[PDB]
């Protein structure tokens, strides 16, 4: 008979976790303050690492890796992609990107820039969407804080019928050993308006984030492609499967970016332990490259997956952890 | 990388190796405070042999 | 030479006080009656342990050490143990009732009534000394003597030792080996009376000392016994610098110096290796990248926290045994390729390495094994806050209620002193944060 | 560190003589006053409870006190009789008759003076006196209204030394008389001013223990002492013996009282025996430490539940795994960590001694500072007002110079310390 407490109630995912846990009869919820837990679905901000594992005849374990918000922060994504080896400035699923504080790496962007001037070359870039610099740098000091410039993709692949963008959220478990588990169900979140590539203020067609768009609902419910559908799309539509053409790749970024921080998150031979959820998000080109945009450190899930993937988390995240008295999870293995 | 101030002797030897180069109240006040705690504990102790003398 | 006088302040410094002089008798080849053969210099001499010990004319080797504690139970073993002859009466001050863990009552209202006493009997030992450097004051957090008083003497030394450095060894509240409830209103009151008054303290946590035992010499319940001969052992390696001929840590001064860049962040934290069980059979020696790689394993350290997440200002490595400067620079140089080390932009990346060549020496009948290399490890580290924010979490939650306030408070303390040792813990931790990220 | 005894009326001196009668056997004390033991264990704090006599033997720094003659004969003819000094016999011959008045004001006032000579003669004797306890009853007399006399006097003379009460409380399954709910409610509000430690033994509890536990039909005031110097042994285990745990009386309660007035604990004991009947299964450490919580050992007839642990203190005695112990410990709280306070970090603390008790090879002593104690105190309050507001039973104290004001405000105060105790239930 296990303890826990919750701490961010906002959570949306581990909302549904806590609730799958009290169901079992053999957890019970504490309050907020209390330290005497075996479980910890903390904060977001400044959640206190410091206070885990010193509860003497308590195995301590928390939903967060401390540190892990250097992957899950675009500024410092850039930073950890171009000064680590193991990843480097020629990762080549990674688009360019620079670092840019308002009034640094600013001088070193003009200089891939200088060149874009070849023409016949495509040339726009993301915080929002343009095609050249002065407004670029315009407005990035009209909010005052730290943003990221990066390379848009002007060829995506896109959706038929529609002529329509579409991002891939792949959600990935981490347990306590490290293990990085993918969740063999993820979800596209497309467009449902026609992809214009004249220009691009009107951002309907370009941003593809479930709120932008709340065309709505056209052709899959929500605005939401599974891989099923997506899979059966590729077979007909491009002969080759989701596993081949994109998965492969997204299996390979996923891994790579976990193994290169491990060394300064892992919990191996800590005095508390963690796990955590992670909201990985691709964009795919027409010739079927994928591409990392970002990694969120506090994703939420679709509605259907909600139940497959949380009853997931307790299973091999926490029983693995606090047992009870085939699987819908990828092992990639290092 | 570099190592440097090597010094060796008969016990032992210390170096240094660098791998990157860079980017109160007086006796009186004491006493005052103490005294001032002192008479604090006599007051306190006061009122209670007034209260029981009560 | 320049003399080093140690003073034990309540029942954990007394009885680790106990420990480590015990082990430097071993170390220095002195016995109990406190003669030592090596020693051709009779009744006086200029060499490197009389940093540590004075010598009669009778030849007789004497700690230039005090104990004090406000009741005599623990002192009396020490007048009636094993190296009873060792010490001489006045270095044994004994009171007849104890703080009661109340830091009120250690500081003011007992405080009072022996402090002169102490610093008389202190002032004796000064008076032997051609050069005093300062003073290692050995004490808990967590007792109204080990924090109260200690507070007081360390206050009183600043002002009659003007020039003189003071180092602290420090022994951190844990439950597990605790029956106290009080013990983070002592720390913080202690730390925040003690701060400006003291120039390198090293920390000490109980549940690491604790969890080390159980770990690694198989001991089910470490008794004090098990706690404080292990922690004489990181003593030892910090404090052989001051005993033994070398270039590191050759004084005080030097430990502030080269672990202390800012005054108030002045808790370098130490991790030790290796530390194995005399009862284990077979046991497969460990190299220098071995040991050293385990001086970055939280696992070893004497406070548990994670250094990964703060930025270093400082690092020495201590090494006792086969050790050779090759072996070393290897050893760094692999385990930097694969492990989380950040500096501060202001600081350079390097350490400061020092070798004896002397293995560790071990306590006959102990509870460790004797071993060819070892280490100890002495990193100014931002991450040792987090002891800091452990402790005043729990200050918090009872001084929110004013639970045992009454306690102190009837001991002629100011409630006042709570909030205000409080607000410089907080500035504490923000200067920690303004350095560590 | 030696302590000071001191047991008022029938019940104070009769709980009081079994107490020495136990502990002095645990020290191996026999009743002529000479060491008869193996260990040295046994000697090394035998001190705290007994001045070595000339002659080579260990007298009770105890002091008995009654208004009357009658109890004290037989503590003087009882099996430990003579061990007592002959000396610290103080009584007088008019008796209290149940009457708080009569042992505070009158009959009592007149002996006080002489009781207190005999603690002045004992104290001054002290290397260091640590404190003083007293046994007695809050229902009687004597015991009740004397006794509240006497530690006002004690604390008069030594205010900085520790004042602790065993303290009997009434109840109505084992009564003398009516008036017990007037005398219990004036000497509370004597107990919450003036001591720092006061273990509330429920007479309910102790005889629902011997009735529904230990199948006891009629169960008698001896039978009741059994389950007293039990606990009292248990309490004082670890100051009457050597170990790892040095504390005072002082440092004991600077741990288990968070606030002044709120020191009033409740007692239990595990494995729970009948007199004569001993006990053939030793209990696995789980089982002492499932008993020592249930509500059904404690010796103050309230229910945890119904409240709060401020602190929890937990003395096991004979020979077992102290790792054990402690998993055992850190399971009772990882369990139900809804029943003590998140505000007082690490309330519950634990000791071992390696000697247990006669009959026993392993037990274990329950002090809790519950906030449901103050069930307690309403219990006593709601049967002093069903007599107070018809003012009946009152002429017993208004002829002894009494005014009905000084029963309002007894009222008064022991109605605060329940709001008291309520409002950190709610924290
Ligand atoms: N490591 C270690 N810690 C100890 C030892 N003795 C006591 N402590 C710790 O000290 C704290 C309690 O303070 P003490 O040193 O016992 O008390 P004190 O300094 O003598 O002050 P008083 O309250 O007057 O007794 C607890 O947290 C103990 O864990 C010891 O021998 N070794
Ligand atoms: N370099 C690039 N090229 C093309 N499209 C890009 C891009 N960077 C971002 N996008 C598009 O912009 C949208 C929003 O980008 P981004 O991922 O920064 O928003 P976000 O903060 O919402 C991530 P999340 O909601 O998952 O936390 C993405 O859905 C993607 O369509
Ligand atoms: N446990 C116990 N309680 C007693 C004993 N004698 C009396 N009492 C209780 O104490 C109250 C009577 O007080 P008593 O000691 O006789 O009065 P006193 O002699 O004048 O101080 C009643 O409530 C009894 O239940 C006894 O031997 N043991
Ligand atoms: C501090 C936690 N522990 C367990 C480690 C503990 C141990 C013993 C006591 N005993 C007493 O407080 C007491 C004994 C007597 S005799 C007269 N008054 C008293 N008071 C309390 C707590
Ligand atoms: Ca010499
Ligand atoms: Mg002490
Ligand atoms: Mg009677
Ligand atoms: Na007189």
């Amino acid at each position: 008979m296990y303890t826990f407490v919750v701490r961010d109630e906002n959570s949306s995912v581990y909302a549904e976790v806590s609730r799958l846990l009290l169901a079992t009869g053999q957890w019970k919820r504490l309050r907020k303050d209390n330290p005497r837990f075996n479980l910890m679905l903390g904060e977001r901000n400044r959640l206190p690492f410091g206070r885990l594992g010193h509860e003497p005849g308590l195995v301590q374990l928390v939903n967060y890796y401390r540190g892990a918000d250097k992957l899950c922060r675009k500024a410092s994504l850039v930073k950890l992609i171009k000064t680590s080896p193991e990843l480097s400035e020629s990762c080549t699923w990674f688009p360019e990107s620079y670092v840019i504080y308002p009034t640094d790496e600013r001088e070193v962007f003009l200089a891939a820039y200088n060149r874009r001037r070849e023409g016949r070359e495509g040339n726009v870039w993301i915080a929002l969407i343009s095609s050249e610099a002065s407004e670029l740098l315009d407005f990035i000091d009209e909010q005052g804080q730290v943003h990221v410039i990066q390379k848009y993709l002007e060829k995506p692949l896109l959706l038929e019928p529609g002529h329509r963008k579409f991002d891939i959220r792949s959600w990935v478990l981490v347990d306590h050993l490290y293990n990085i588990y993918l969740y063999r169900e993820g979800v596209l979140r497309t467009s449902s308006e026609p992809y214009n590539s004249a220009n691009f203020q009107d951002k309907t067609c370009h941003l593809t984030n479930h709120c932008i768009q709340k065309n709505y609902g056209r052709y899959e419910e929500g605005n939401e492609m599974f891989f099923e559908e997506f899979n059966q799309y590729l077979m007909d539509a491009l002969n080759t499967t989701l596993e081949n053409s994109i998965l492969l790749q997204i299996k390979h970024i996923i891994r790579s970016c976990l193994m290169c921080i491990e060394p300064a998150i892992s919990t191996k031979h800590l005095h508390y332990q963690s796990f955590q959820l992670f909201g990985f998000d691709f964009m795919v080109d027409e010739e079927l490259k994928v591409w990392l945009i970002e990694v969120n450190g506090a994703p939420a899930c679709a509605q259907k997956l909600y139940a497959e993937l949380c009853q997931g988390i307790v299973d091999v995240a926490i029983s693995s952890v606090f047992p009870l008295a085939t699987s819908i999870f990828i092992k990639l293995h290092h | 990388m570099e190592v440097i101030e090597l010094n060796k002797c008969t016990s032992g030897q210390s170096f240094e190796v660098i791998l990157k180069p860079p980017s109160d109240p007086s006796l009186e006040e004491i006493q005052k405070k103490l005294e001032a705690a002192e008479e604090r504990r006599k007051y306190q102790e006061a009122e209670l042999l007034k209260h029981l003398a009560e | 030479m320049r003399e080093c006088i140690s003073i034990h302040v309540g029942q954990a410094g007394v009885q680790i006080g106990n420990a480590c002089w015990e082990l430097y008798c071993l170390e220095h080849g002195i016995q109990p009656d406190g003669q030592m053969p090596s020693d051709k210099t009779i009744g006086g001499g200029d060499d490197s342990f009389n940093t540590f010990f004075s010598e009669t004319g009778a030849g007789k080797h004497v700690p230039r050490a005090v104990f004090v504690d406000l009741e005599p139970t623990v002192i009396d073993e020490v007048r009636t143990g094993t190296y009873r002859q060792l010490f001489h009466p006045e270095q044994l001050i004994t009171g007849k009732e104890d703080a009661a863990n109340n830091y009120a009552r250690g500081h003011y209202t007992i405080g009072k009534e022996i402090i002169d006493l102490v610093l008389d009997r202190i002032r004796k030992l000064a008076d032997q000394c051609t050069g005093l450097q300062g003073f290692l004051v050995f004490h808990s957090f967590g007792g109204g003597t080990g924090s109260g008083f200690t507070s007081l003497l360390m206050e009183r030394l600043s002002v009659d030792y003007g020039k003189k450095s003071k180092l602290e060894f420090s022994i951190y509240p844990a439950p597990q080996v605790s029956t106290a409830v009080v013990e983070p209103y002592n720390s913080i009151l202690t730390t925040h009376t003690t701060l400006e008054h003291s120039d390198c303290a090293f920390m000490v946590d109980n549940e690491a000392i604790y969890d080390i035992c159980r770990r690694n010499l198989d001991i089910e319940r470490p008794t004090y016994t098990n706690l404080n001969r292990l922690i004489s052992q990181i003593v030892s390696s910090i404090t052989a610098s001051l005993r033994f001929d070398g270039a590191l840590n050759v004084d005080l001064t030097e430990f502030q110096t080269n672990l202390v860049p800012y005054p108030r962040i002045h808790f370098p934290l130490a991790t030790y290796a290796p530390v194995i069980s005399a009862e284990k059979a077979y046991h497969e020696q460990l190299s220098v990248a071995e040991i050293t790689n385990a001086c970055f394993e939280p696992a070893n350290q004497m406070v548990k926290c994670d250094p990964r997440h703060g930025k270093y200002m400082a690092c020495c490595l201590l090494y006792r045994g086969d050790v050779v400067p090759k072996d070393v620079n290897a050893a760094i140089a692999t385990i930097k390729t694969k492990r989380s080390i950040q500096f501060v932009d202001w600081c350079p990346t390097g350490f400061k390495v020092g070798i004896n060549y002397q293995p560790p020496t071990v306590v006959p009948g102990g509870d460790l094994a004797k071993v060819q290399r070892a280490v100890c490890m002495l990193s100014n580290t931002t991450a040792i806050a987090e002891a800091w924010a452990r402790l005043d979490h729990k200050f918090d939650l009872m001084y929110a209620k004013r639970a045992f306030v009454h306690w102190y408070v009837g001991e002629g303390m100011e409630e006042g002193e709570f909030s205000e040792a409080r607000e410089d813990m907080a500035a504490l931790e923000k200067d920690y944060e303004e350095v560590g990220v | 560190r030696e302590i000071v005894h001191i047991q008022a009326g029938q019940c104070g001196n009769q709980i009081g003589a079994k107490f020495w009668e136990v502990i002095s056997d645990e020290h191996g004390i026999d009743p002529t006053g000479s060491y008869h033991g193996d260990s040295d264990l046994q000697l090394e704090r035998i001190n705290v409870y007994y001045n070595e006599a000339t002659g080579n033997k260990y007298v009770p720094r105890a002091i008995l006190v009654d208004l009357e003659p009658g109890t004290m004969d037989s503590v003087r003819s009882g099996p430990f009789g003579q061990i007592f000094r002959p000396d610290n016999f103080v009584f007088g011959q008019s008796g209290a008759g149940n009457n708080w008045a009569k042992g505070h004001y009158t009959e009592g006032a007149e002996l006080v003076d002489s009781v207190l000579d005999v603690v002045r003669k004992e104290s001054e004797s002290c290397d260091c006196l640590q404190g003083f306890q007293l046994t007695h009853s809050l229902g009687g007399g004597t015991g009740s209204g004397m006794g509240t006399l006497l530690i006002s006097k004690i604390r008069e003379e030594y205010p900085d030394r520790i004042m602790n009460t065993f303290s009997v409380m009434p109840s109505p399954k084992v009564s003398d008389t009516v008036v017990e709910p007037y005398n219990a409610t004036l000497s509370v509000h004597q107990l919450v001013e003036n001591t720092d430690e006061t273990y509330c033994i429920d007479n309910e509890a102790l005889y629902d223990i011997c009735f529904r536990t230990l199948k006891l039909t009629t169960p008698t005031y001896g039978d009741l002492n059994h389950l007293v110097s039990a606990t009292m042994s248990g309490v004082t285990t670890c100051l009457r013996f050597p170990g790892q745990l040095n504390a005072d009386l002082r440092k004991l309660a600077v741990n288990m009282v968070p606030f002044p007035r709120l020191h009033f604990f409740m007692p239990g004991f595990a494995p729970l025996t009948s007199r004569g009947s001993q006990q053939y299964r030793a209990l696995t450490v789980p089982e002492l430490t499932q008993q020592m919580f249930d509500s059904k050992n404690m010796m103050a007839a309230c229910d945890p539940r119904h409240g709060r642990y401020l602190t929890v203190a937990a003395i096991f005695r004979g020979r077992m795994s102290m790792k054990e112990v402690d998993e055992q410990m850190l399971n009772v709280q990882n369990k139900n960590s809804s029943y003590f306070v998140e505000w007082i970090p690490n309330n519950v603390k634990t000791a071992v001694c390696d000697i247990p008790p006669r009959g026993l090879k392993m037990s274990a002593t329950f002090i809790g500072n519950s906030t449901a104690i103050q069930e307690l105190f309403k219990r006593i309050s709601e049967q002093f007002t069903a007599m107070f507001r018809r003012k009946a039973f009152l002429h017993w104290y208004t002829g002894e110079g009494m005014d009905e004001m000084e029963f309002t405000e007894a009222e008064s105060n022991m109605n605060d310390l329940v709001s008291e105790y309520q409002q950190y239930q709610d924290a």
